[PDB]
RNA sequence: AGCUAGUUGGUGGGGUAAUGGCCCACCAAGGCGACGACGGGUAGCCGGUCUGAGAGGAUGGCCGGCCACAGGGGCACUGAGACACGGGCCCCACUCCUACGGGAGGCAGCAGUUAGGAAUCUUCCGCAAUGGGCGCAAGCCUGACGGAGCGACGCCGCUUGGAGGAAGAAGCCCUUCGGGGUGUAAACUCCUGAACCCGGGACGAAACCCCCGACGAGGGGACUGACGGUACCGGGGUAAUAGCGCCGGCCAACUCCGUGCCAGCAGCCGCGGUAAUACGGAGGGCGCGAGCGUUACCCGGAUUCACUGGGCGUAAAGGGCGUGUAGGCGGCCUGGGGCGUCCCAUGUGAAAGACCACGGCUCAACCGUGGGGGAGCGUGGGAUACGCUCAGGCUAGACG
């Protein structure tokens, strides 16, 4: 059994990353585009789609890459350097508006699902209120 | 019974007192209801004796039966006169 | 400081003992555990059970010397 | 605010007495993961009014014996016994891993 | 692993080995010396070690070693035990203290005086 | 410092003058019989003195004590190769004025085969410490005018060491007659 | 207790001259100029590359040396910067000149750090009203030090201030040189003080 | 790994200030348990402290609270309150007297004695301050406490001089014989002046008391010091204790003699068997300094029990597999409930500490004042993204 969906998602996205591949398909749900859209506003990806394959609902997502690096090791540069879901399922971890993470000091961000609707780290001290830190994004 | 009395603090030689409200049956030192106010006997600061009054005048009030020399100190502050 | 008070006694070498160390009858008088000089060992000298060889007895134990002149 | 809890009515076997399942669900203090924990408490019942197998209000109260320090309040709803089922079940196993 | 497992069962705190049982984790020890000998090192080291079977307050019987150029050591002398281990010697884990009790000072030292508890040296 | 002193008659004295027999209780050691008690300003200064005292006789015992083991060549093996076997016995007094009449009465009783010694000769109670040495030793544990100690006593007669309480010195002078034995 | 005993041989231990009799520290003569090497034998002798510990263990030592002080002393005020908020190297060197002593030696009351001390000590060292005789007195900014009433009228006092007639003050500290008097105005910063030590290292050292 | 027989519940009563199996009578046969009972060991617990980047880990000294015991055990009495540290009764154990029938005892109060033991203070002065108790009051009592004594046992503060002063004394040490080192260090000039002596001299102590005012508020009066002739000030006034560790790599700092796998060192690798930067000494250095090192424990480094943050083909490590119970965990959508989760507010989270600010003791330690913070925990409101639960549906999992 497909035993976390948000975490698989993720970890599709970390193997699109790491393959070069353009686009790729997870299985749809609300929060898993919550996220996606999130994720873009950062600019983390290129953008997402909803559509269907086969009978079944489905998210097309558009990864964005970093230009050429010229030389050795000819791979274009990476966006999404690193992926973790943090709160784990039977692990589930929760924080409070004080302990909201500054993940590489302002550079990474944490994604966290809250009250107030699924949201950024920034936008989650302004509004001060803590919760699910679901993911962290760098 | 409840007492205003002095708590001693401080160093030797140097004296510090805690104008305090607390049972009888306790430690000089003991675990007070109240902290009302302080009093340095060497009066070596400007501000060196304070207690808040109307605190006092509740505790004396509820039936706080205070020490003599903490019933002078509260004398001087400005507790016990009445207009 | 360093105490040069050690008996320097000769002795017929009668058991094969432990340690690179050879119970050596002694003419001072007992079979001992005396084992071998660092230097003898360096020269490769070998040992056999019937050496009259010069023991160094520290007076602090008499139980353990040393085997210092080859044979 | 005497201490009001929710739980289940697991053994009607004495006289006046309901046994009450009390489940709490605390997060670990260090690993972070919520425990799924229970706690067994017997209630006063004045009329044996209570069942097998129902979902109860129970109140923190002054004693009516050893251990039964507990008014039962209301009954909240009836019927869900598969809880009950469950722990009697637990406490068969438990039977069995003696010798 | 999994941290339900770790919930289920714990991790199971480390019992630190103690070293040395001059009894309580006490410091020093005063032990009745009751024979003193010499002892054969070990494989990579050769010596003429000095050394002393010294019973304690404890009641316990050990083996303990004589730092210094030349003990003072009699059959039934008062001892104070050191402990620290010596990593020629077998069943060897205390120093003897020098300097108390029945154990003097090591004569002639006018450097490391104090681990060998001998007094300073009257200058001309 | 001077904490209480008694006279022989039974009562508390604060005062004591010139020429009175007083019971002094102060001094943080045992002091030796006929040592003569002097007066000091202060406790620093009696502190040095002692010092003093002690750094006279210790060194001067040290130094004797080093002529001894002279030669280890053969003089040592002369010396620890023994023919006579000797009984260790340590004994414990009441007064400093007795121990020291008692020593010297033993040691005339020394021609036998076998040779008494002293190893620990202490005024006071015996304890198990001294219990401990004994079994270090094989030694006797002889008591003139003090009583063991009870905890002490059930000691000495579980772990087997000589135990012995006695009344008056010939007695015990009696019983070390008994300890050189014969076995023939 | 202070160091105590030979000076220059520890300016010439760390090759940078440390000024710490004043004069004849100026002159040829604190060997840093006759002889630059580390003093006893090996000092004429080859130079070995030392270990990245060791540099920061030397520049430590130079730090202290320079300002005069017990190991323990520093430790804590060291301590005591870290736990305030700041540059902890400038505001513990800040924290360090404060020192009563260093301050007198900057106003040109005594030639030498340690003579300042002395001098502080021996009661010729007042801080406003007050004569002040511990050198660990630490000051905080816009406060007088003076000459003492008792000791404006003895020789080294006034040799010392014909000393700093005429050259200048560091921009923290003023001085009227008519009548003995000394204010430690700003908190001297590190920018202030062109001293060889560098504090980074220091702090390094410190860490673990 | 099962434990339980007043044990789990009841009815009635007793007992309590009060509930209750606290106790008893009678009925019932339960109760707890692997979410770790019962058993063994261990251990007062915490506010804290030490450490640590933190999470944690260890510890519970002093100080503050609470518990518990006053030789061991048992039990009541009196009172507001004890099952009563310097009350009681009783048995035992032990010490102490006995005219042998019997009584006396209890320092885990301060001091002290011993004994254990590595090791731990003075049979100190005082009711002056604060607090206690009694008393109308004076006042009496107070080993609470205030202080003094001893111990570098901690921590902090200062002294053991400063300024000159050789292209470099002696002494000692090396050298390639020139020289170098000790080292501006000394000597010596100048200057200051801990100690030390005199002269004074406290803050802490203004009240309770008396009188006027009504014995109220208020006003005046007076006494009252263990510390202590101390702190501290004013004058004088001596140049006036430096020690310990280490010096092969870690790790700061090197040469020579002596020694020859010996004597030794060592925390670890290991040094030592004839030129030892590792041993003994000497010089020289370096670290600290009235201290320094050794030992013991604790934490750290040790992400060597890994929650933050380790792993498991071959290193230590996947059980020999299957089915399966507890347990843990869980697809998509819609709606509620709002347990978790977050939040806002409040209450608590005592004081002392720890942190920030200022202030006192000539600084600092120490202390004082104020402030903030502070996990957690209750109460009230809210939020519904995410778990949880209820309800409805779906078809990608699974089953047919
Ligand atoms: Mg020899
Ligand atoms: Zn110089």
């Amino acid at each position: 059994m497909l035993t976390d969906p948000i975490a698989d998602m993720l970890t599709r996205i970390r193997n699109a990353t790491r393959v070069y591949k353009e686009s790729t398909d997870v299985p749809a749900s609300r929060f898993k585009e919550e996220i996606l859209r999130i994720l873009a506003r950062e600019g983390f990806i290129k953008g997402y789609e909803r559509v269907d394959v086969d009978g079944k609902p489905y998210l097309r997502v558009y990864l964005k890459y970093g230009p050429r690096r010229q030389g050795p090791d000819p791979r274009p540069e990476q966006v999404i350097h690193h992926i973790r879901r943090i709160s784990k399922p039977g692990r589930r971890v929760y924080v409070g508006v004080k302990e909201i993470p500054r993940v590489r000091r302002g550079l990474g961000i944490a994604i966290l699902s809250t009250s107030k609707g699924v949201l950024t780290d920034r936008e989650a001290r302004k509004l001060g209120v803590g919760g699910e830190l679901i993911c962290e994004v760098w | 019974m409840v007492k205003i009395r002095l708590a001693r603090f401080g160093s030797k030689h140097n004296p510090h007192y805690r104008i305090v409200v607390t049972d009888a049956r306790r430690k000089r030192d003991g675990k007070y209801i109240e902290k009302i106010g302080y009093y340095d006997p060497r009066k070596t600061t400007p501000d060196w004796l304070k207690v808040d009054v109307e605190r006092a005048r509740y505790w004396l009030s509820v039936g706080a039966q205070p020490t003599d020399t903490a019933r002078r100190l509260l004398r001087q502050a400005g507790v016990f006169r009445q207009e | 400081a360093k105490e040069k008070d050690t008996i320097r006694t000769e002795g017929v070498v009668t058991e094969a003992l432990p340690n690179a160390t050879f119970r050596v009858k002694l003419d001072s008088g007992p079979e001992i555990l005396a084992y071998i000089s660092g230097k003898m060992r360096m020269h490769y000298i070998r040992i056999l059970p019937g050496d009259r060889v010069v023991v160094e007895i520290t007076p602090y134990d008499p139980t353990r010397g040393r085997i210092v002149y080859r044979k | 605010p005497k201490k009001v809890l929710t739980g289940v009515v697991v053994s009607d076997k004495m006289q006046k007495t309901v046994t009450v399942l009390v489940e709490r669900q605390f997060p670990h203090p260090l690993y972070g993961k919520v425990i799924k924990r229970s706690k067994k408490y017997l209630a006063h019942d004045p009329e044996e009014k209570y069942k097998l197998g129902d979902v109860v209000e129970i109140i923190e109260s002054r004693p009516i014996s050893k251990r039964k320090r507990f008014r039962v309040l209301r009954l909240v709803e009836s019927g869900r016994m598969d809880l009950v089922e469950k722990y009697l079940i637990r406490r068969q196993n438990y039977e069995s891993l003696s010798k | 692993p999994t941290i339900n497992q770790l919930v289920r069962k714990g991790r199971e705190k480390v019992r630190k080995k103690s070293k040395v049982p001059a009894l309580k984790g006490a410091p020093f020890r005063r032990g009745v010396c009751t024979v003193v000998r010499t002892v054969t090192p070990k494989k990579p080291n050769s010596a003429l070690r000095k050394v002393a079977k010294v019973r304690l307050t404890s009641g316990y019987e050990v083996t303990a070693y004589i730092p210094g150029e030349g003990h003072n050591l009699q059959e039934h002398s008062v001892v104070l035990i050191r402990g620290g281990r010596v990593k020629d010697l077998p069943g060897v884990r205390y120093h003897i203290v020098r300097g108390v009790y029945d154990a003097a000072g090591v004569k002639d030292r006018k450097k490391s005086r104090s681990k060998y508890g001998t007094k300073k040296p009257k200058e001309a | 410092r001077i904490r209480a002193m008694m006279d022989a008659d039974g009562n508390q004295r604060k005062e004591a003058g010139p020429g009175s027999a007083v019971q002094v209780l102060g001094f943080q050691e045992l002091p030796h019989a006929g040592d003569v008690v002097e007066w000091v300003p202060d406790l620093e200064a009696a502190k040095e003195i002692a010092e003093e005292r002690k750094e006279e006789r210790k060194a001067r015992e040290e130094e004797e004590k080093a002529r001894r083991p002279r030669t280890m060549a053969e003089l040592l093996r002369a010396m620890q190769e023994e023919g006579r076997k000797e009984l260790n016995l340590i004994l414990r007094a009441d007064t400093q004025g007795s121990l020291e009449a008692i020593q010297h009465i033993l040691a005339r009783e020394s021609t036998e085969d076998v040779k008494i010694n002293i190893l620990l000769a202490q005024v006071g109670a015996p304890t198990e410490s001294d219990v401990l040495l004994a079994q270090t030793a094989n030694a006797a544990i002889l008591a003139f005018g003090v009583n063991p100690p009870g905890s002490v006593k059930k000691k000495a007669e579980e772990k087997g060491v000589l135990l012995k309480t006695f009344r008056i010195i010939y007695d015990l002078v009696d019983e070390v007659r008994n300890m050189v034995k014969g076995q023939r | 207790g202070r160091y105590i005993g030979p000076v220059c041989r520890l300016c010439r231990r760390e090759g940078v001259k440390l000024y710490l009799k004043g004069e004849r520290c100026y002159s040829p003569k604190c060997a840093m100029e006759r002889r630059p090497y580390p003093p006893g034998q090996h000092g004429q002798k080859r130079a070995r590359r030392p270990s990245d510990y060791a540099v920061r263990l030397r520049e430590k030592q130079k730090l202290r040396r320079i300002y005069g002080i017990s190991e323990r002393q520093f430790r804590n005020l060291f301590e005591e910067a870290s736990k305030k908020k700041g540059v902890t190297g400038s505001v513990f060197l800040g924290l360090l000149e404060s020192r009563l002593d260093n301050v007198v030696y900057r106003l040109g009351f005594a030639v030498s750090r340690r003579q300042a001390r002395q001098l502080v000590r021996h009661g010729h060292i007042t801080v406003n009203g007050r004569r002040v005789d511990l050198p660990s007195y630490r000051v905080r900014p816009g406060d007088e030090i003076a000459v003492a009433e008792k000791s404006r009228n003895l020789e080294l006092i006034r040799q010392n201030l014909e000393a700093m007639k005429g050259r200048k003050v560091g921009p923290w500290l003023s001085l009227d040189v008519e009548g003995m008097k000394g204010k430690f105005l700003r908190l001297p910063d590190r920018e202030d003080l062109a001293l060889p030590v560098n504090e980074q290292l220091v702090i390094e050292f410190y860490s673990r």
